[PDB]
């Protein structure tokens, strides 16, 4: 049978958001592209290049007008008329706005497209902004993280395909199944936090007993996500805190890439 | 004659434009252009040295881990910190496993479709295809039945009319030379490769806390808490799990990727005679194993004018000869300051003024080593190891050559390695040797923990006055990487990354000398200027990463 | 005659002793003895009905899930609770996936070494072995290279002198009939089976909370919280993960286990002519799909005197004819009360007095159905489905027969299924049909959640006075299972489990009639009375579970 | 190379503890028996039966005297002179004591052998006891759970093989890496407990949000184990509480099989 079409455009991306798909297991990337969707445009994997791949994009935008899911990773640079990201001689913001016109659903995968992310941090050299800022009259589904667990994205697409609508979203348009709760409000080291059992330096006795990482700078108290439950890579037990390092807040605007690793979080 | 543009170049990381003048059916001149900039060096400026690695790791998610590791090494260099040996073992396991995933994906997902025609694979006889590999491979997934299932997946995709990633590929192009059967072999291996790379990244994840973008490093060592008897930390059960994934990588690497490398060379032997990018090569030693940031398992060095016999070894990441030679220019790049700059004194002031063939045409800077253009990456890395007389590298190359000999009746000499296929071979050799790095460093870790050393982290102190300069070298999947940190009054006053794809993809330099991508394209035959497959074949051999090149 | 004892019978669950009298090399009489008892029925008494399932699940860890599910069904029967349909879908997925693991492990890890000679496998030509399977299987892991790797693993183990689980096996026994090549095929598949059964239990774990011993049931439904949009609960991502494992089971089941069943039968045709244990067969319908504990996907029924044409269908777990016919006797068992007992009135009073050939010789009770001995399990289950005219069962049997016919030139008639090999075939057919159960019930669950039904649990009320009775039926991997609960003043006043291996392994009954294991052995040739492989072949075909039989 | 020998004897076992090995991944059961150890006696997997398997046991007890790890699952019934478990015509306790004489290390896998478990519960029909009770002169390493995660056992064996000694044990001779902490002192639903966010019945709103299961009878507050961190089956996210059901205390003597599912735990 025919498969639902997807158009993926990278702006100021590091490719980590595409790379998350190569760790996925449900579906694996090969089952994603052969069984779940038709990936009609993705420059990392496309056989065609140059004029042939721009042919693919325009053919797909017309053939699937109103039907495709548009996915964007990376921030969009608006400074100096868009020239900090130019593809086929034109600003990426124009490629994105054109594709957005015919999209059935629009997804910002990763913190960069969801809220500007690292590329918009500090002095923001390129005037990087989020996908929602470039598309003010469209509902953009935000799947933040740097990069998110790929199933935060894949189960959102699956909900659209299987049930005909997006999953339920919070007030930042993030799917509640993945971003509905603070990490600290579902973290297995909360008992240690409550007892005042804290690591003070990597390698110290409490750290080597798996105690809470709050005083190392853990941003779990101010970051929404599923990192402590869904975790990463589907092997079991793998997320930054479980490995021994504080959450940095990479999911959350104003936290990741703004606060120092060892800067303390506010606790609600 | 005519002028062509390839924009976007696909099946790379990031945003690349290639232009070529074609005269009498051959490329006569080329321009390489990185078309996206973020200003990552500026974003990290004025921060605490300890924070840099988490930010600059985001230079790239394909070569995740690498900028994180180079950044902590740069801060450690500035601060004069000796990394605990257990932290070295963990960093090394991560880098080696990451690089295994990286190279496999490059050969298959990024590069194979330059050489493999899926339409022709539909014409293959799966039994004949399996028979072709007898006495060439012992891999357990080369049966006619495996190949038939793969062929039916292609058939169904084509029949659906939704070709997706395969649409408008270069099927039937005259430069596609594989028989139907070998095309089918390659597609089956393309799919199988995805499982092997997933296992490689399970190794990375178990030590890094996730991948992409590990989260277990620190200026001073690692965040993993080693305690064989501890609940919730890096204990023997977790180490055993890591080992279970390390053990799953070898067979595919040795029996599939290594063999396919020889198979492609056997069917495309003219590609051993083109694609030379440089006559100078640089690599840094890698995988330190002592308590003082040295004793590397892989050697480094500098080759000048392709003379392996007189190369200069590099055994230390503090080698002043290496450090003092490195400069970057922006004469033909979209930055303001154009004279060659040593990276501790580097600037990155944007100055976009559009494309000019003779002026500025890229966001990539132009690196030189004592004023010369240099190729970095797997070809450099292999050639340096051969120059060093590293038996493991000699032997692994000989295994590839022996398959090539069995298939063609011809041999391969080192002179033929300065080429598009030689570059691919160097990458395969690296991936093979990395499996022994993994076994070696897992065992070293288990042994060291058993001696009672659970140390992983030395807390840094950062003087609040003074100016301190540090450089972190790393032999990344695409070649020598260096991060250059200046600390002044406790904070980062300058940060400059000189990345392997900067060396290779950078535009014409201060003296208008041509870098490796642009040089490698001179002489490329182009049968159809509207579909310049041959140009992309050579460019892909360098494994471009333009988020890396430009940052 | 000669008297032998086989104690322990290995490659079963639990503790079994088989004795045989042998006349001129032929078994003339046999005794089956369960040699371990725990008193699980007494342990669970005097507790809240809601607690029973967690306790009685520990009757058995091989057939984990089954006693848990029968126990909740029994309490729901007593209390008159209708289970939510989502809870049925989840219970059904668990049971089907569990049974997939269970059957695969029985054919390979428990049974194959009765039929397969590893010493002979070492003499095999791996290429000839692979060639034997052309046009017989499309499995992707039958190459010469796979088989050579497996052969070398066996060779290395034998060479070590540490044969472990293979030490002192029946290598070279005159009843080993496979050629070297088929022995090697079977060993390769034995190892491959372990991956498939692991995937089946990943399905179980994701709904059960772990396996062995699931922890997601309740009297009233299940403890899984269905919420597509919830963090930390059963959402779409978790369901997709479940599906990813369901999809991994079919290829091995269909292209390996199903094929090997036909291959073994083709080389052992005399085993179609022995091992008949009974003339009456019982199975219960299974996999309810409505809101009232019915509408089963698999049918049940009762066959008497092997007459499929006049069998009695059973379509409800409340069937009074089924309920009223079941009794157990302890005349020849180590319990005090010997007259046949209906299980709601059953006792389990230990009365061990040592072994007597004509007295008591087992901890297993002797079940009857309206006074007759009955075989339960996959042979009964397949025969009932054939009697019901279930096309899926006839088609699946026909696929096994077609492979057998290609190998032997002969067909198989239903009369030949009343045998050791017919019993094995019925188990394979079950495993194959269970894969469609899994797809059907996963799809049903996704669809029902999409309609807005997220209900999973109906909280019970348990009257604090009165006495009332319930029975929970379940078609387990080894056959019809029933748990019988009496509640008095709110607590369990009686609990009796009548388990499929109780039916088959029970000793001579109140009328001294012979049950299936003991009957099946009459006529068995025994070439070497010190090494009675032929007896164990027939006994293993029933998949004994003595923790189940005795409890 | 030669592999370290293991002798496995089942007493009043349900076989769930052996079956745990079939879910293991590091090592898988096939790699365990072909590479890690030599499994010189195990009745579930043994090709040999009857007199041949009893010969294997005798030969291994002699060849490997002083060198093998003895593993026992199931309780040992002492009532009526041992007749509730008879193998080859002798009480299992006699087989166990004989094999213990020559063992280099002795492991009780599962709650039944560690402390009597379900088989010793209620009225204890058979006078079932633990392995330690039948071997008073030996240090029995206890690996409780019903069944434990197989790697709680496998990593204990690996520590013996690799480092030449048992892992560190608590005062119940349980390995600290697996049993050193209460489940409630490392449970990701502790934030909900702390906030008074509790499921009251399966399927209720709080249950369907992943709230704490204390008021459903969770025994985490009084059970030592690694179920919330190591979890089960190596797929990620799988343990009883994460699936929606309270911990029953199956690891812990006096909790599992004694307290009712819905009976509340004591909280320290
Ligand atoms: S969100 Fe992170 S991983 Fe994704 S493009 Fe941005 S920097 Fe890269
Ligand atoms: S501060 Fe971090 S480690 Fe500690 S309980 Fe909160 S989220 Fe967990
Ligand atoms: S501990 Fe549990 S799983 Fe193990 S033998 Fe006892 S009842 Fe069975
Ligand atoms: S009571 Fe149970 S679910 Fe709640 S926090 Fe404690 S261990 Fe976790
Ligand atoms: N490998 C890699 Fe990325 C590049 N070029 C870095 O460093
Ligand atoms: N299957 C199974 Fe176990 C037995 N006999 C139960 O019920
Ligand atoms: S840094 Fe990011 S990946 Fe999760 S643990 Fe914190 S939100
Ligand atoms: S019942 Fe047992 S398996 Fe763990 S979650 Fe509780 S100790
Ligand atoms: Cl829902
Ligand atoms: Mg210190
Ligand atoms: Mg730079
Ligand atoms: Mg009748
Ligand atoms: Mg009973
Ligand atoms: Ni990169
Ligand atoms: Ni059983």
């Amino acid at each position: 049978p025919q498969r639902p079409p997807v158009i993926w455009i990278g702006a100021q991306e590091c490719t980590g958001c595409t790379e998350s798909l190569l760790r996925a297991t449900h579906p694996t990337v090969e089952n994603l592209v052969l069984e779940t969707i038709s990936l009609e445009y993705h420059e990392v994997l496309s056989a065609a290049f140059g004029h042939q791949v721009e042919e693919n994009k325009h053919n797909a935008l017309e053939k699937y007008k109103g039907q495709y899911v548009l996915v964007v990773d990376g921030s969009i640079p608006l400074k100096d008329n868009g020239i900090y990201c130019m593809v086929a001689g034109e600003p990426i913001v124009d490629h994105i706005r054109k594709a957005a016109e015919g999209a059935a659903a629009i997804i910002a995968i990763g913190s960069c497209s969801a809220w500007g992310g690292v590329a918009a941090a500090g002095v923001n050299p390129t005037g990087a902004v989020s996908l929602q800022e470039v598309l003010p009259g469209k509902t953009v589904i935000n799947i933040p993280g740097c990069p998110p667990n790929p199933h935060n994205f894949l189960a959102t697409v699956a909900h659209i395909i299987t049930y005909g609508k997006p999953p339920k979203l919070d007030d930042k348009n993030r799917p509640t199944f993945a971003y509905g709760r603070l990490i600290h409000e579902h973290c297995e080291r909360r008992p240690h936090f409550d007892a005042g059992r804290f690591a003070k330096e990597f390698g110290d006795e409490g750290h080597r007993e798996g105690w809470c990482l709050y005083h190392l700078g853990c941003k779990g108290p101010e970051t929404y996500g599923n990192c402590s439950t869904l975790q990463f890579c589907d092997v079991g037990g793998v997320w930054p805190v479980a490995i021994g390092h504080p959450c940095y807040g990479c999911n959350e605007e104003g936290i990741g890439f703004h606060k120092g690793i060892h800067q303390l979080a506010n606790v609600e | 004659s005519q002028r062509i543009t390839i924009d976007p170049v696909t099946r790379i990381e990031g945003h690349l434009r290639i232009d070529c003048e074609i005269e009498n059916g051959v490329v006569s001149k080329a321009w390489a252009s990185g078309t996206m900039w973020r200003g990552m060096e500026e974003i990290v400026k004025n921060r605490d040295p300890r924070d840099a690695w988490m930010i600059v790791q985001r230079i790239c998610g394909v070569c995740t881990t690498t900028h994180a590791l180079s950044s902590v090494r740069a801060a450690e260099s500035a601060l004069n910190i000796d990394v605990p040996v257990n932290a070295q073992y963990i960093r090394n396991i991560i880098l080696a496993a990451h690089t295994t995933h990286d190279h496999i994906v490059h050969f298959y997902q990024l590069s194979a479709l330059d050489w493999v025609d899926i339409t022709s694979a539909l014409q293959a006889d799966p039994t004949k295809a399996s028979e072709m590999l007898k006495g060439v491979s012992t891999w357990h997934l080369n049966s006619p039945e495996e190949f038939t299932k793969v062929q039916n997946k292609i058939k169904d995709l084509v029949a659906s009319g939704q070709l997706g990633i395969f649409a408008n590929g270069y099927w039937g192009h005259p430069a596609m030379k594989l028989p139907p059967e070998v095309n089918l072999i390659a597609v089956a291996h393309y799919l199988q490769a995805l499982e092997c790379q997933r296992d490689a990244n399970r190794v990375v994840a178990l030590l890094g806390g996730k991948t992409p973008h590990i989260q277990n490093l620190a200026v001073g060592g690692v965040a993993n808490p080693i305690n064989l008897d501890g609940l919730g930390v890096l204990n023997l059960e977790r180490l055993m799990y890591i080992k279970s994934f390390i053990d799953k990588l070898s067979d595919f690497v040795e029996q599939v990727y290594k063999v396919d490398t020889a198979v492609i060379a056997a069917f495309y032997p003219e590609w051993l005679t083109r694609g030379k990018g440089a006559v100078n090569y640089l690599s840094v030693p890698e995988f330190p194993t002592d308590s003082k940031n040295g004793s590397f398992l892989f050697p480094g060095g500098y080759i000048e004018n392709a003379d392996l016999s007189s190369y200069r070894p590099i055994t230390s990441h503090s080698d002043e000869y290496l450090i003092k030679g490195i400069q970057e220019s922006a004469k033909h790049s979209w930055y303001k300051d154009e004279a060659p700059q040593a990276p501790w004194e580097g600037t990155t002031i944007p100055a976009y003024d559009g494309w000019s063939d003779d002026g500025k045409y890229s966001w990539v800077k132009s690196p030189t080593f004592y004023g010369k253009t240099v190729e970095v990456g797997p070809l450099a890395n292999m050639l340096v190891k051969l120059a060093a007389g590293r038996e493991s590298t000699q032997n692994k190359l000989n295994e590839i050559v022996a398959i090539y000999q069995k298939l063609t009746g011809n041999t391969l000499e080192v002179a033929q390695l300065h080429s598009t296929l030689g570059r691919i071979i160097g990458r395969t050799v690296h991936c093979c040797e990395l499996q022994d790095i993994l076994q070696n460093q897992y065992s070293a870790l288990i042994t060291n923990i058993g001696k009672g050393d659970h140390t992983t982290f030395v807390k840094p102190n950062i003087p609040a006055t003074g100016e301190f300069k540090g450089v972190g070298f790393l032999e990344a999947p695409r070649g020598m990487l260096s991060h250059w940190m200046v600390i002044k009054d406790g904070i980062i006053s300058n940060y400059q990354a000189v990345v392997p794809s900067t060396w290779n993809s950078g535009p014409r330099n201060f003296n208008d000398d041509v870098g490796p991508y642009e040089q490698s394209l001179v002489g490329t035959p182009v049968a159809d200027p509207n579909k310049p497959l041959e140009v992309v074949r050579t460019i892909h051999s360098f494994d471009p990463c333009m988020a890396c090149a430009v940052h």
